[PDB]
This record gives C-alpha cells, structure tokens and sequence, in this order.
C-alpha cells in the first residue's frame, strides 16, 4: 500500500455542497483502495486545498503548500487564470500537471510537464465542420457568450475560406441571460441553423426562453458544441419536431459506465438538485467524469515506477525535482480506457487529440446514439433505416398520400355551414369535386390541408428558395 | 384606438392600455393640430427610467413635422428613452404608435401643450 | 518597498503580477493590451493602452467611410479575433460579406 498523495486544487462554491469535480476526485481514490485490478501493493492518499475563484496569487500560494507536504502531481483548477500559474510552478520544479478543461493555449509556451484530458477545440470544431458539411447548409449562425468562444470555434470560423457558407456572428448578453432581444433578431432574420457554445446550464435555461418565443418548430435545427447534451431534460421537446445534435465523449455503451454512474448518483443525488434547472439530476457531468478518468491515467503512470518518493520540494528553492523526469515521460506514454475509453496524449505538444466522439440526436423519445466519429476516419454515420429496416427500398403498400390547396373563389373554399365539419371533407369549390373525381376514379387516400404561405408558392431571391407549395413539394 | 385630442392647449395622450402593457399588432396615429401662431409643447412622461444599449426595430414611436406619413420626419424613437421634449412650430405633430406581434411594453405617456 | 509598477508584456506575466499586486493594494501600470477576464473583480491596475473595444468601432467607422461591400481579415494569432471581436460582429446589422485568413 505504497502511500503517495495527488495535488488536488478546487475552485469552490466556499459554502453549500461538495465540489462537483472534488467529489469525483475522491470518489476515484476510493475505488482505487477497493478493487485490487490497480495497485495491489499501493494505496493513494491525497491532500485538499481550496481557492478563490479566478485568483492566480492565492492560488500560487495553496500550490506551494502542497509542495510543500509534497504530492505526485497537481491537479489544477478548472480557469484559465490559475491554471497557467499552476502549469508554471509545475515545471519549474519538475512536478506533472494534470488538468481538466480547455484553456486558452498560450501562444508559444515551451513548457512540457502538463496534459489536459479535455478533447482539444480545435479537432471539436473540425468535427462539427464535417457534420455541418454531411447536412449541407449554407446558412449557419454562431451565438457565444464569453470572447474565448472565439477563440475556440476559430476553425468553424475561417471555414468560408473553403466550402460555401455563409455565416453570421451573435453574442449572448453578458448579464439578463434574455435572449428575447436576441431570439427575436434572429426570428425575423430567419436563421434556421443555429450552433452553440456555453455551460449546458445556459443551454437548458435558454431553449426554454426558445420553446416560449416558439422557436420551437421542426424547421430548425439545433446544434450544440457543448458536450454534455445528455444531461438535457429534453421531454418538453421532444414533440417539437426539432433535432438536437451535440457530442458525447462519454461512451456510455459500457456496463461499468453506467454501474458507476448509478453510485455516483447515491452519493451525489446525495447533494440536493435544482429541480427548476431542467437537466436530468443526479447525473455524470463531462468535468467530473473527466476528473474520473484522470485519477486513473495517473494511477496506471505511477503503477510502474515503484521508484517514486516524495520530496517535500520548496518553492524559493529554485532546484527542481527529480522523479517527474521520466514520471512525466510515463504519463505522456499512457493509453488507457476509462469513462470515455480511449485516451492518449499526442506527443507533439502533449494535447490529447486523438479520441472517439459519438454523435447523437433528438430521437423522438428521447436522446439516443446515431453514428460515431474519430479524428482519423472522419464521419462513420450508420445509415440505418434511411429507407427501409431491412436496408431494401420499400413503399407502403396502401397509399397516405396528403394534398394541399390555396383558397380560390371558383375553386378552392372553405365549406360553407353554420354547422363544423374537418377532416378532409370541409373544402368544397372546383378543385374539390377535380380531387373528389380523382379518388373515384383511382380510389386516393388524400389530406386536405393549406399551407401557411397559402399562395401558390413563390421564389425567394433572398436565399433561392421558394415558398409555401413549392416548399412543401 | 386614436383619441381626438383637438382644441386642447393641453391635454393627455398615452399607449392605449398606458398602465398596462400596450397592445400587439396596433397601428393607431395621433393626431395634433395647434391654431396658427402657436407653438407646440409636447411633455412625455416617461415610466422606466434605465438606458438601452441597443436601438431596435419591431417597435417604434414616430414623430413627424406636418401631416403623418407624409411630412418631413423628425425622430424615429425606442428603447426606455424619455425622448427629449420637442419645440417646434409647425403647427401640425402627426404621431403614430406602432407595435410588434410579440414583447410588449410598459407602454408610453405623454402630455401637449399649446402657445 | 515601491509606489507603483511598470509590468511585462505577456498575457502571461502580466496577469500574475497584476493578481500579486492587486493582492497587496500596490498600484499596477500596463502597456500592452491583453486579454481581460470577464470575471475578475481585481481594481488596482490600469493600462494605458488605447483599448480595441474603440479602435474595432473606428475600424468600423473608416470601412463605412470607404463604402466597402467585401473586406477580409488577416490576423496573425488566436488573440487576435479576441481583440478584434467588435468587427466580427458586424455583418448583423450591415452588408460586409466577409472572409477571415
Ligand atoms: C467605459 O467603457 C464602456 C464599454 O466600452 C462604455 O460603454 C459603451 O459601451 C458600448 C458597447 O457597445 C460602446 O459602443 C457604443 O454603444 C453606443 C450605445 O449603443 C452607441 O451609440 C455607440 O455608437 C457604440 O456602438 C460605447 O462606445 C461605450 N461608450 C463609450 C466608450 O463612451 C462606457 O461608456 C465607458 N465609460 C466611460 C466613462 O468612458
Ligand atoms: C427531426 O426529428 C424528427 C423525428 O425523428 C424527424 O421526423 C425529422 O425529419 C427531423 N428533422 C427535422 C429538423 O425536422
Ligand atoms: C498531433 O498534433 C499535430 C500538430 O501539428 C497534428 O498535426 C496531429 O494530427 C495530431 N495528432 C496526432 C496523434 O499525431
Ligand atoms: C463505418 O465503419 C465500419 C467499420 O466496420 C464500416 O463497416 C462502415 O461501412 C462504415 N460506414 C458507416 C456506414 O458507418
């Protein structure tokens, strides 16, 4: 039970409950001190420090603590303001640093003692390209909330370079979270195809503020950058007609994935939900699955270097370590398969890059897996049931077919009477006893119905589309 | 919807529904008409006193110098604005409310004042 | 012991420094332009650096002056779109069909 502590740094609510990623971080360290698989003749301890939110002093100050009792590698909190500070500090004393969310990378920074778990943008953002590409558009629009979105879709943005798009750019008020100004521009500039980028709490509690404008139709379709989709309680929706589109690192195929995620909800549920929220509680999220995983990669580089020590490393003693030198060569050579399976760390600028992404949508009852993808292969889609279950083109037999009219004086009206009557039987005019004579002459399943256009369907020069009965055909 | 607020060296106008949100989808002209040789004070009483940031569409208050739609045009107003108080002698203010088909408002108070 | 600072020129060493003042109460000088955090409450520091939420309006104001109806962008690293975000935005209102390289 060889005794070895993690850095382990948690920005903090400093009231309520436990921090979300730190009770990940012990839930792992618990489950390596049961099962004998890792380390039957080892046994983690680990040290807690909490810090301020968004204060790269205090934070240097908790860092060197530790250091000071001397842990195996720091895990550092999840904003970039601490986490360049902490990188820092874990070079220039030898030490690996471990993280868990994107950052903005520093323009040249040559240091090589950290990781992070978190898939990079930049091959995120090549994905939604390609997925972008499979459905063709050519009017998507871009709504952020933090300048770093920028930053991050950089790869999307310069993309009308290449292909044909066209692509507008919004920004989420900073404060008010009310998008009914922004919503309403968009409404009337008519932009179907939207992408996303915020914290799933902004997504849930902005697609109900949709759903009130009654965005809410089949004609748009959502797309939603931000990983955790699968949290979305989407029952309201899932009768709208929209799809929702956004990726799940977490491959919940396994049946370790969900026999864990069933413990983490006993001693997580644990912790009071927001009921108003609109997120299925008491469920993983990427961070806390992703501080999971972590615990693991850093077990399995320790797991053979039995060499380890601990020394109590002073910071104003500039000198740095001495096991972190192939320690950190061991973890970079890690591949491992966790929570989200595969895992590596591309060599060339220790970045994992390299994973396996799995498309889903908005399936009518709920939110089901529809396709995988990798950064090598490009979009694997499994096209299946596109046209039949079999995979062999079928018609059904017995026709349901619909037609639609446009109210004309001579030909199309509305029956008159006092007295209701629906279906497809409350038209009468012309073009009624024409389709009547068509049923009794080939025996027609038909719907009456309008089209909201109403007209005979027009060209749209604004974008070359057309209206209503040209649409519809 | 309009009010006849003619013959007045002062009187009241506002947002049918003032205390309310104003109604959607309401297009209603106001009428003022001021004898020759007087000059025309209109007062606004605003409700909600906070500035926009953005001057947005869908909603919108004219004011116009002669007859409406027609005369030249001398402000195209929105937002949470009080507009400043206006001064001119034309004789003939041609006021329209507009309103969009959703997002209503606190609604708009104003005052006229003859000379 | 000081009265004042005259800090680096990173995103980097500037915003530690800034935290260690700012921990202090010692006031803080900057020059170059960097990327601020939406979420800090830090106040002890200033930056006299003409800042490029004004200079991306003027940008604007000469493309509108020029009348242009295609322009293209050409930065030179990732904070650039950050610094330049207030033009980016732009086709909302106007006509700038624009590229970016
Ligand atoms: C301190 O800085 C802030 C942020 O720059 C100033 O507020 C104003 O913020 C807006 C943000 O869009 C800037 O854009 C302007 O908005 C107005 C109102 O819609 C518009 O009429 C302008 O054409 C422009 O789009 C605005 O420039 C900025 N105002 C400034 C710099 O004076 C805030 O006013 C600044 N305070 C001081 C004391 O300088
Ligand atoms: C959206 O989902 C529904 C149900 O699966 C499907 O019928 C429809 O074709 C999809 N596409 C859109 C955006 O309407
Ligand atoms: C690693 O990073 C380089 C950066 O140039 C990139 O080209 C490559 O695709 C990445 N993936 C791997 C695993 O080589
Ligand atoms: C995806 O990859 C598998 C690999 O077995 C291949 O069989 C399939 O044809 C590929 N494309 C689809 C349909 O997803």
């Amino acid at each position: 039970t060889h005794v070895l502590r993690f850095g382990g740094i948690f920005e903090y609510v400093e009231s309520g409950p436990m921090g979300a990623e730190e009770l990940a971080f012990r839930f792992a360290v618990n489950t390596i001190n049961r099962n004998r698989t890792l380390l039957p003749n080892t046994t983690l301890t680990y040290d807690t420090q909490k810090i301020n939110l968004y204060d790269s002093f205090e934070a240097s100050k908790k860092a060197c603590d530790q250091l000071s009792l001397g842990v195996a590698a720091i895990l550092g909190p999840s904003h970039s303001s601490s986490a360049n500070a902490v990188q820092s500090i874990c070079n220039a004393l030898g030490v690996p640093h471990i993280q868990t969310r994107w950052k903005h990378q520093v323009s040249d920074n040559k240091d090589s003692f950290y990781v992070s778990l978190y898939p990079d943008f930049s091959s995120l953002s090549r994905a939604i390209l390609d997925l972008v590409q499979f459905f063709k558009w050519k009017t998507v629009t871009v709504v952020y909330d933090d300048s770093t979105g920028l930053i991050r879709l950089q790869e999307l943005i310069k993309a009308p370079s290449r292909y044909n798009l066209r692509l507008k750019i919004r920004q989420l008020p900073a404060d008010t979270k009310d998008a009914k100004p922004l919503l309403k521009e968009m409404k009337r500039g008519k932009e179907f195809h939207v992408i996303f980028d915020c914290s799933h709490e902004m997504a849930a509690g902005i697609l109900k503020q949709a759903l009130a404008m009654g965005m809410m139709t089949e004609y748009y379709h959502y797309i939603f950058t931000t990983l955790d989709l699968f949290a979305l309680d989407v029952e309201p929706y899932r009768y709208s007609g929209v799809n929702m589109t956004g990726f799940r690192i977490l491959n919940t195929e396994n049946t370790q994935v969900s026999s864990i995620i069933e413990k983490w909800s006993m001693e997580r549920l644990q912790a009071p939900p927001k009921p108003d929220s609109g997120l299925l509680d008491g469920f993983m999220t990427t961070d806390a699955a992703l501080m999971y995983d972590a615990v693991h990669v850093v077990s399995v580089a320790v797991q053979q270097f039995p060499q380890m020590t601990v020394s109590s490393l002073q910071c104003n003693r500039h000198k740095p370590w001495r096991f972190g030198t192939r320690f950190m060569s061991l973890i970079k050579e890690a591949h491992w398969e966790g929570l989200t399976g595969r895992i590596t760390f591309n060599k060339t600028n220790g970045l994992r890059t390299d994973f396996d992404l799995d498309v889903i949508s908005l399936k009518e009852e709920g939110l089901e897996k529809i396709g995988t993808w990798d950064p090598a292969s490009g979009l694997n889609m499994t096209e299946s049931q596109k046209g039949k279950p079999a995979n062999i083109t079928d018609s059904l037999s017995n026709r349901s077919l619909i037609v639609t009219t446009i109210l004309e004086e001579p030909y199309v009206l509305f029956k008159k009477s006092d007295k209701p009557l629906y279906g497809n039987d409350r038209f009468e005019g012309y073009c009624i006893d024409l389709l009547r004579e068509l049923s009794t002459i080939l025996g027609f399943t038909y719907e009456i119905r309008l089209v909201e256009d109403g007209k005979y369907g027009a060209q749209d020069d604004v974008n070359g589309q057309w209206n209503g009965m040209v649409r519809e055909l | 919807c309009g009010i006849w607020v003619r013959t007045s060296n002062g009187g009241h106008f506002a947002s049918p529904n003032y205390p309310d949100s104003y109604p959607p989808n309401k297009e209603c002209i106001y009428i003022l008409e001021a004898a020759p040789r007087q000059r025309i004070e209109l007062t606004f009483d605003e409700r909600y006193y906070i500035e926009p940031s953005f001057e947005c569409r869908f909603d919108h208050l004219e004011v116009r110098d002669g007859p409406f739609g027609f005369s030249p045009l001398i402000d195209r107003y929105c937002g949470m604005k009080s507009p400043a108080l206006i001064r001119s002698t034309g004789r003939f203010m041609w006021i329209k409310f507009s309103s969009d088909e959703e997002l209503e408002g606190l609604g708009f108070r104003a005052k006229y004042s003859f000379i």
